[PDB]
């Protein structure tokens, strides 16, 4: 999921 | 944990050090816009702020503290909480306004349907932020509070329950850090635990608007003319 | 104009506030609701008789009466959900893991479930009740809290208000320091209270959703005083 | 017109 993504970035 | 470790003033510095930027809306004034459009605008905007909220939430003392999962779940919980104070704290000073961006101002007027509804609500919560003369410092505690508190209480077994109890901790330090600055400003104590209940009811009707607005997004999905982002799609659908 | 309300001390309207509770009432005996139709038909018959209570409970609120008819009614309209919610976790508090809906009407998340959509507001319900019973609440923080709700959830949406509710933050204050908190605590401890009031806000915009798709539903008739709560929620 | 309007009266 693209928040999960983001907050690993 | 760093985070429980800093004072009053630092914990200030450190918010006030991680406050994402305001950004520009594709408005042209020129260019005419229907319901869809200015809806549009409002989504292209949102879907941006978003990112920005995202790397500003990790910058918020104790949050990186937290495994995965639980940052997703308080971001999935609190997001447009988050994006309505910021607006509501930019439109301070444009009564009758909401400043979306520094080139996007709109008015009750352009509410067009079922956004009128939730217009008007931020626009009081802005008038009142006003007549309580709201200062950045208590905002930047303020936000940061939603980011904290909104989701913690809808999070397994005894452990995973100390995730909650740190989370806890960090809220107490934010009231701490509450109380110092209205105590630099001259407040008497009487005054001092008034205000700070004035700023922590308001959290209550960022709630609702929150949820009033969480279920005018899914209509507007449910449409289907109202372009929405992957993003904002998947927020939306955290809250079924 | 003046409002007595302002005039009471610490210990008046904590005195008024507890003599203005309501009582605790008991659902029919018949039906252990295991069906949709049964366990809705119970919890709405006893919402409605509860919310008369309230709204005779509202007009015992110090500085409530001072307001013109329209007001209260807005009040009332925008917080009865909530002031039924924080009741049921103050009662279900020294029953952990059940609601305690009424005496003889004892529920747990199982029951839930009987009902579309009910255990998610359930689990929220019961999460709330295990957090006041972990910070310790008191019966006279309680009713200040209550207050508090019926006071402030409408308030945006319309200065006598504001300062009632300053009263009472005094008077949330005034308890804490009688109990022997240090300052520290004393404001630590009336943030964490009001935070918890964002999440009964949750709790009752949910429920609301959901009481608007069960009457969709109909199962169940609803009564016209609950039909018309419901509906000022638009 | 309301129910609730009547019962604050009562
Ligand atoms: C697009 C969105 C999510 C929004 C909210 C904020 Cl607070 C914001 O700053 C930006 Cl730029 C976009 C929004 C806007 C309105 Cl008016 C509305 O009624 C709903 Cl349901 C959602
Ligand atoms: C019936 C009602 C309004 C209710 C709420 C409370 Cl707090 C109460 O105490 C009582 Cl005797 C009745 C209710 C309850 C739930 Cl769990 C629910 O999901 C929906 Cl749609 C409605």
């Amino acid at each position: 999921k693209i928040l999960h993504r983001l907050l690993q970035e | 944990s760093l985070a429980l470790s800093l004072t009053a003033d630092q914990m200030v510095s450190a918010l006030l050090d991680a406050e994402p930027p305001i950004l520009y809306s594709e408005y042209d004034p020129t260019r005419p816009f229907s319901e869809a459009s200015m809806m549009g605008l409002l989504t292209n905007l949102a879907d941006r702020e978003l990112v920005h909220m995202i790397n500003w939430a990790k910058r918020v003392p104790g949050f990186v503290d937290l495994t995965l999962h639980d940052q997703v779940h308080l971001l999935e919980c609190a997001w447009l909480e988050i994006l309505m104070i910021g607006l509501v704290w930019r439109s301070m000073e444009h009564p009758g306004k909401l400043l979306f961006a520094p080139n996007l101002l709109l008015d009750r007027n352009q509410g067009k349907e079922g956004m009128v509804e939730i217009f008007d609500m931020l626009l009081a919560t802005s008038s009142r932020f006003r007549m309580m003369n709201l200062q950045g410092e208590e905002f930047v505690c303020l936000k940061s509070i939603i980011l904290l508190n909104s989701g913690v209480y809808t999070f397994s077994t005894l452990k995973s329950l100390e995730e909650k109890d740190h989370i806890h901790r960090v809220l107490d330090k934010i009231t701490d850090t509450l109380i110092h600055l209205m105590a630099k400003a001259g407040l008497t104590l009487q005054q001092q635990h008034q205000r700070l209940a004035q700023l922590l009811l308001i959290l209550s009707h960022i709630r609702h608007m929150s949820n009033k607005g969480m279920e005018h997004l899914y209509s507007m999905k449910c449409k289907n003319v109202v372009p929405l982002s992957d993003l904002l799609l998947e927020m939306l659908d955290a809250h079924r």
